[PDB]
């Protein structure tokens, strides 16, 4: 219930997302399977020294699948 | 009475899956912001222990559930760009490029048909906290889509081992021989069952457009029961109120350690029947969603011969579609329309010889004898490449005298 | 160990055990006390039934879904997709485990698969000709017929295929020849 | 409180399927109702166990 | 269901010859294509 106030330290590496304010956490462009959920779609790991890491789960393999009209 | 009509009828079915994650403080709902109540509190530290691990096993199951329900393939699969099909209409189970998430018309329109004062400020003064689930409506709009494109695209294959592609008109013909329909009638036509699917698909948006009950019943009760835990806020149980610093303020703590004690016994006692009645409901959510997973794993994915399971009629395919806090099929029921009256015969007796069919029957109109099938109307040439002899005439209880033609002989002479 | 531990609550009194409660005070100031930790007893006693009926309750749909299992995995050949494994369904082999039970189910998988030009009809002399219940394939120039499972090159013979009108009917159809053997046994 | 069905209309509607049963055999549990005796349905069941 | 019935070319379909399979016996076939044609 903290859109980033209501928290205990300043911390570090601030997060805000539709979970909340996530306070010890750097958000990453990459994408792995989920391990701790957090939150609408948020799972976060301890993956790289080892820190903690926030980032956007994977459905599996996406790729657009090949369709023939005359071959089978 | 073979029927000779029939009518592409596609029906709906309405399925809960998930509902929603509430989580509930014992200190913040029994007391709040008071001392000797916490102190009090603090004995039946297993109580609220014990209620927190069993909203965190409702919260997870949840998870499972929706999981095991939706995620169920493992290759995200897209559309296509071509469009080739064999007249078939695609534009209601496809992700319109205008929403920013990919549902289609029929599941954008069953999503938009699903302080102190402020319900959700009051709430949260209690501990009564919304937990957000796991899987968003985004996620389920792309597992809708990639279960679609498979459909659409491999038919079953993609469900159980490789994914091969197949064509519409072959896996069309395919799941017509499944039930006992020939590939002729399909091929001759095709265009008047595309018109009828399209017409079904038409009446059935018409219907939607006009109620969602099976995924209202979940809310409506989730609001009446998050209204009997605002309510039971009110009641003193025994008490001269329910405010414990009002009490505290003319009454020394020994004489009012008593009715802490019982506005503390009163709250434990409402929260337990919440949480065997949270408990029930997740059961029955539980309950639904497996069945709903045995019917997409059955319908969707294969073909099931099991009547009165994939609609009303033989089940050929099925198209899911995303729904809030649920899911919606549409299955695709095969039903023959008009008949027709003709004299039946189990039997033929040709030359001292019994006639029985492999599959077919004999049928006549009061003129001349034909062969068919019990599916549909097809009348063919009595041969005896589709007949076995087995036995004698004089020893059926139902035979008639009739020839029987053989393709064979003019061959051999 | 949640029912040992609530032998140690206070349940609101100055102690959690009778017998330190009786050996100071008497009966008629004590039984307020007694009651107390009885009807905290009662309660935590109701919860633990609570939570062994919810339990048990699960373990018998667990218990139902693995009867079924056998009655369909093991006990015959089922037909439901996705079901008995991960693939098309044979035969499955029943092992004991403690409070349990550990199936082997059989599930064939196709491997390797190659891509080849299908037909949706044949066209010999003027008449459609569509198969019984396989499929057409072709490797490149020639067209031979096969099943819908594995890849087993057949001649296009009049025993595969049956006649069903003519050829002005079909929408997707292609000429190719038919090898007819009965012609040569008639010779 | 008393119950919405009665036993009379419990058996009731047993009878009419089981009359349903025995005469469309089951073409009326899955669309429209077709007449066929009870030899033929007999034999078309017999058919798909070998 | 026990049906004796006499093993004919119209029943059984080739495939192969009898090096390729395993276990085989050696027993002639009816083939009552022949008869007819006389």
């Amino acid at each position: 219930d903290v859109n980033c106030w209501r928290v205990y330290s300043t911390g570090s590496n601030v997060f805000q997302t539709r979970a909340g304010c996530l306070i010890g956490a750097e958000h990453v462009n990459n994408s792995y399977e989920c391990d701790i959920p957090i939150g609408a779609g948020i799972c976060a790991s301890y993956q790289t020294s080892q820190s903690i890491i926030a980032y956007t789960m994977s459905l599996g393999a996406e790729n657009s699948v090949a369709y023939s009209n005359n071959s089978i | 009475a073979i029927p000779t009509n029939f009518t592409i009828s596609v029906t709906t079915e309405i399925l809960p899956v998930s509902m929603t994650k509430t989580s509930v403080d014992c200190t913040m709902y029994i007391c709040g912001d008071s001392t000797e109540c916490s102190n009090l509190l603090l004995q039946y530290g297993s109580f609220c222990t014990q209620l927190n691990r069993a909203l965190t096993g409702i919260a997870v199951e949840q998870d499972k559930n929706t999981q095991e329900v939706f995620a169920q393939v493992k290759q995200i699969y897209k559309t296509p760009p071509i469009k080739d099909f064999g007249g078939f209409n695609f534009s209601q189970i496809l992700p319109d490029p205008s929403k920013p998430s990919k549902r289609s018309f029929i599941e954008d329109l069953l999503f938009n048909k699903v302080a102190a004062r402020d319900l959700i400020c009051a709430q949260k003064f209690n501990g009564l906290t919304v937990l957000p689930p796991l899987l968003t409506d985004e996620m389920i709009a792309q597992y809708t889509s990639a279960l679609l494109a498979g459909t659409i695209t491999s038919g079953w294959t993609f469900g159980a081992g490789a994914a091969l592609q197949i064509p519409f008109a072959m896996q069309m013909a395919y799941r017509f021989n499944g039930i006992g329909v020939t590939q002729n009638v399909l091929y001759e036509n095709q265009k008047l069952i595309a018109n009828q699917f399209n017409s079904a698909i038409g009446k059935i948006q018409d219907s939607l457009s006009s109620a969602l009950g099976k995924l209202q019943d979940v809310v409506n009760q989730n609001a009446q029961a998050l209204n009997t835990l605002v309510k039971q806020l009110s009641s003193n149980f025994g008490a001269i109120s329910s405010v414990l610093n009002d009490i505290l303020s003319r009454l020394d703590p020994p004489e009012a350690e008593v009715q802490i004690d019982r506005l503390i016994t009163g709250r434990l006692q409402s929260l337990q029947t919440y949480v065997t009645q949270q408990l029930i409901r997740a059961a029955e959510i539980r309950a639904s969603a497996n069945l709903a997973a045995t019917k997409m794993s059955e319908c969707v994915l294969g073909q099931s011969k099991r009547v009165d399971f994939c609609g009303k009629g033989y089940h050929l395919m099925s198209f899911p579609q995303s729904a809030p806090h649920g899911v919606v099929f549409l299955h695709v029921t095969y039903v023959p329309a008009q008949e027709k009256n003709f004299t039946t015969a189990p039997a033929i007796c040709h030359d001292g010889k019994a006639h029985f069919p492999r599959e077919g029957v004999f049928v006549s109109n009061g003129t001349h004898w034909f062969v068919t099938q019990r599916n549909f109307y097809e009348p063919q040439i009595i041969t005896t490449d589709n007949t076995f002899v087995s036995g004698n005439c004089d020893v059926v209880i139902g035979i008639v005298n009739n020839t029987v033609y053989d393709p064979l002989q003019p061959e051999l002479d």
